């Protein structure tokens, strides 16, 4: 579970979001900012919203519930009412394949 | 229709129409009183969706006219002057209207006026069902009453009894409190729990995916639009509340199973089945009066095959159900609604609320209401529609 | 100036200034109390056109000062301190003003202050006439009091007796109700009509052109501005009210003919002659106190050639006219005014009202008031005029 | 910011922050009650700087939590439910918080909820000193209490006794009235003057230049910021009040010399020494509750070396000082503050006031407060800080 | 059947002309460009004379409350008006403008 | 009679200088461009020093409440000021600034 198979870097266009469901664990969200990939918990820290259903503006994801937002790279809140940082998960591409860590950084 | 700061509506992308519907939804039927409260030839006043209305019974049939003279905007009810069976005359300058179509048919102070027969006072459809008076606060020919009622309310054998009162909170706070799965917690000491040996958990530990938490009804043959709370289908009911691992509270371990089927329907009526008894049902409307108040129209249904059974039911209603349930159980819902007023009063609560799992049910309702309401009531509807080109 | 939504003022092109005059017209005389209500050396407080004022009687003469200290804006009246016959000292820091010109002549807490003799508290002209106290709520040299009073009120032989009280409605609603030809309808059951055998129709069926419905007086020998209601000159009195052809109400078939001479004058005083008896006259002011209240200053006049008749008149007034007419008749006008508050409260009634023929009198007044008022009182006049660059 | 019309703030360039601080200054310590008023496990509600707070004493220590559930924003105090010694459980859906750090540690309605352990209710530092409860209404680690207390209040031997109440006026009007040199005039008839043989002038004739009128303290090592009123150093006290040169009022010629050392300190606490007796001191706070009210936290300090002395002082406080000074002298300050409400209520008084010489002290305070306050409390702080990417 | 109003010359485009009728309520004639139209003069919302209003294109605005109507169809164009205006047939036979005594059905 | 205030060059354009007079109210000398004007220094609406205010063209804005006066006529230019300022004619002889001892 260290590295989770997401998809081919080819399956994602710049500025898109993908939800990664995990057995017995909370979902993750993978964002493609250009040719780089990032990932955080999928659930907004302000409620029960799914960030994968939000709007990505550059490196900032906006929650579809209340307009709160986070920086997808650091997981830090970017817009109120969000105040709790998101857990960030490492993403690496091996053989044009996208992988996300099973455990968050720290 | 701009009832709230645009900045806030822009933030709540999932249910903006709902957040904007501070005055309620127009073009829906709403219960405002019981048939026995309105007698022949005795006009009664009330405010619905911010509009002052007058209801009268003529030859047994109900009629509804807006309680505001077309001339100088006074309420006709200040001094009711029904001079002929089919009309009402304004006490000020005697402009006279017909109850059936609102037409200005006479003006006692000037029978030659060019306004006679050319102006029309607003009328609203009125329909009685199950001893309840429903008013269609909308324009054009009304849809079937069943569209705006929960399933079974209009069943032939369903005996409907209840009470109605005015509560100080916006109608939406009442609705959400009612459909809120986890708010059961505030009823843990209700007398109905012990006095009716109810089984009542403290909460619910969710199970399954988001979609499984509810059943959204937007394909009902009757046109009904609503949501079913299915939290108890995959979850695990909480009967031992703990803090730090230590049990600090327990749910009710009675035998009577109740409220295992809860649903909310537009324009805002909740159905709880079975309740308060395994063989009864509860139907309650949270009717908008103005932005700060609503009618808490409570009704209890129990099948009855004959007048004999209808009395037994009525007696238990008066001596047990109404006292122990409608009040003994639901009174805590009243101050709970009132407790949320401050947080949402400035419309900021719609942005700052921090929801948890069981609110998935509330979200479903907000989305359903936002997508299937028949119109947003506005202050302009109250004062007089405004438009240009 | 700038008291109502600019979008509303834009719509009412016929009388925008009038609709804007929420707080009344500045630079006009207004009666506020009776001479006997203020004694020598006993300051009295009141609010006029939204301004708190103090009136005192020194050596028999009345003086008026704004009841707001120049220093920290407190009302001097909270604790009156008249330390010398000709001055009043603020209870806070002892700034002392002269009643005669409002000049800050002393400051007990600092006799060396550079402010002394360098500031002036606002003063307003005050004149007593017919036992009534009039204040010129305006700036600069006042015009003759006659300009702002109905014809004959100041007649040497005219004996004036009256009553005053505060009514909860904007002054304009009071003015319009008083000058409203068709509002007579609300008086159909008055005790005065029966107890004084008055002839009173339910209303009037207008006759002739609209130009003939009123007579506007743009200038009297004293600059008076007003409008006479002439609906009865070519109009047909309505004594039988019918609905669908059937008679449902009748007017009063008394012998005494009264109120066939009705006129409204700026700043807002009605003259009804003769009333409530063929040998009497009624003059009533609707004085703006604030945007929600006004003084309903009622007076009844009767020519008297000597102390005997005056004494007799005062006896009839207290025993009959005051309770039967001023109260028994006019009380219905009070609640009628209050009934129009909601419709005009949001300023929307000025756009949504649906007028009919007899309202030509009101329209004439609104236009006259809009074209000849001497100034619009604004909230800035109340807090302190403001202007930048 | 966003508390006052920008147009007004632009006009008061010398103290805009002060004029904008209608809700008070954030990030300062404020006394809100006396220690003996908050008992073990007996939560108390209060509103400070517009925020609803809950205070509780557990194992003798005080803890402060915002009285607003993070879930649906209701006050936890509507129905306090402290299921365990170290927690409080919202009565609505049972979200449970720890008094010690506000962490959401449990949720009785959903033990599996993902919110558990990932949300935190706002907490504020609380400290007891001299029998007074101080709350640091601010963010981050608080500074030493000493910074927000006037000199000597925290002295080892200073015995503090007091009284607290809610007064209907903005806190700034209270601060200015207290530091106002000339307001002494309102106390000329206080029972304390005669009953305690006080020498009390009616006011002062300033002397010297502006800078000599006060001593701005911004160099204090403990960090306290304030201003000393030195008007009496070069100014002549007024004992003979005159109008037109004639004596109309004299000051008190008592033997006891008091209040010759007056200072105001941020966040808004006045120090009058010696008062009400030559061997005592008075320290009073005007704590902001909301825009229209404040706590008038009065304390009288007197050196005591043992229980016998402090017990004697307490008896004297209850029998004389409280009724004769705190009430007999200061009650006039209360209605004086209230009298200024109307003028400043619309924020216009901050522009229209006409100041005189002694107000130099108030101006100094306004400038000090504007420059050294630790933050402007805003409505956003009350409802929830807002920031858009 | 018809009434002589005035010569098409007397009316500049964008102007209104009140036509009084003995024994009947007044009418209003509007010139929108080079075409003429007629309706009741009295606003259906009260007692205002539309001839004293402001014409903007084919829309006449009432001087009392700002309500408005399309002078061609007589249909309300702006609130508070809700009752359609009575329209009358107009004819310009030989530079002379004529108005029908009754509203066009 | 006349009082020597200072050398014209002692004042930069758009600046104000307070002139104290023993046994009299201080005056304010303003330099608008290359022109000089003088008025009483104390705002007529309070105790503010106009010399500590903001000069905008020929108008001085009081530092206290934003009231203002035309330094040439002394008449109020902005509320809340209502009492006209005392104006003193100024003389610039040989790059030297002198102001009348009495208002006029
Ligand atoms: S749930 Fe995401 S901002 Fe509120
Ligand atoms: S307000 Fe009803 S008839 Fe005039
Ligand atoms: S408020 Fe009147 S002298 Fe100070
Ligand atoms: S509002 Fe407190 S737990 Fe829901
Ligand atoms: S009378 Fe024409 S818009 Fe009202
Ligand atoms: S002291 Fe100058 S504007 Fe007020
Ligand atoms: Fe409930
Ligand atoms: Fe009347
Ligand atoms: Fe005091």
């Amino acid at each position: 579970q260290i590295w989770l198979k997401v998809c081919a870097a080819s399956d994602m266009q710049p500025g898109t979001i993908r939800r990664v469901n995990r057995v017995g664990a909370a979902p993750l969200a993978v964002y493609r900012v250009g040719d780089q990939f990032y990932a955080t918990e999928d659930t907004c820290t302000h409620g029960i919203a799914s960030l994968s259903e939000g709007t990505l503006d550059g490196d900032v994801i906006e929650c579809p519930f209340h307009g709160g937002a986070f920086n997808v790279c650091t997981g830090m809140p970017a817009s109120s009412p969000c105040t709790v940082p998101l857990g960030v998960f490492e993403v690496e591409v091996k053989e044009g394949e996208v992988y996300v860590a099973g455990e968050k950084k720290l | 229709m701009a009832n709230v700061d645009e900045a806030i509506l822009k933030r709540v992308k999932g249910w903006a129409p709902y957040v904007d519907a501070k005055l309620g939804f127009r073009n829906h039927w709403y219960p405002v009183m019981f048939s026995k409260e309105i007698n022949e030839g005795e006009p009664k006043t009330l405010k619905l969706l911010g509009e002052n209305l007058l209801v009268n019974r003529i030859d047994g049939k109900l009629y509804c006219l807006k309680d505001r003279c077309l001339h100088r905007g006074v309420q006709l009810s200040v001094k009711v002057e029904c001079k002929t069976k089919s009309t009402i005359t304004c006490w000020y300058h005697a402009w006279t209207y017909r109850w059936e179509d609102g037409v200005l048919c006479d003006i006692l102070t000037n029978p030659t006026s060019a306004q006679i027969g050319r102006q029309k006072l607003k009328t609203y459809p009125v329909q009685e069902a199950k001893g309840c008076v429903f008013i269609y606060l909308g324009d054009g020919d009304p849809p079937p009453l069943a569209r705006d009622t929960p399933p079974n309310f209009l069943d032939d054998d369903m005996e409907i009894l209840g009470k109605n009162q005015i509560i100080k909170s916006n109608w939406r706070l009442a609705v959400e409190n009612g459909f809120d799965p986890s708010h059961i917690y505030i009823h843990k000491d209700s007398i109905l729990v012990k006095d009716n040996d109810l089984a009542l958990p403290l909460g619910f530990a969710p199970g399954g995916d988001r979609k499984q938490q509810t059943r959204v009804v937007d394909d009902d043959v009757v046109g009904r639009k609503g949501v079913y709370d299915l939290i108890g289908e995959h979850g695990v009911p909480v009967f031992e509340g703990t803090i730090g691992g230590e049990v600090v509270r327990e749910g009710a371990y009675g035998e009577k199973i109740v409220a295992n089927d809860i649903s909310i329907w537009l324009p805002g009526v909740l159905k709880v089945n079975p309740f308060p008894n395994p063989d009864m049902m509860q139907f309650e409307w949270y009717v908008p009066i103005d932005e700060n108040t609503h009618y808490y129209f409570q009704t209890l249904g129990k099948p009855c095959a004959n007048d004999e059974e209808r009395k037994k039911y009525e007696q238990e209603f008066e001596s047990k159900w109404k006292p122990m349930a409608l009040e003994g159980f639901n009174n805590d819902d009243i101050w709970a609604r009132e407790a949320m007023v401050d947080f949402y009063a400035d419309d900021k609560g719609w942005v700052n609320e921090i929801l948890f799992e069981s609110d998935e049910a509330i979200v479903a309702w907000r989305k359903l209401a936002s997508e299937h309401n028949q119109g947003i009531q506005t202050q302009a509807h109250v004062s007089g529609l405004e438009h240009h080109h």
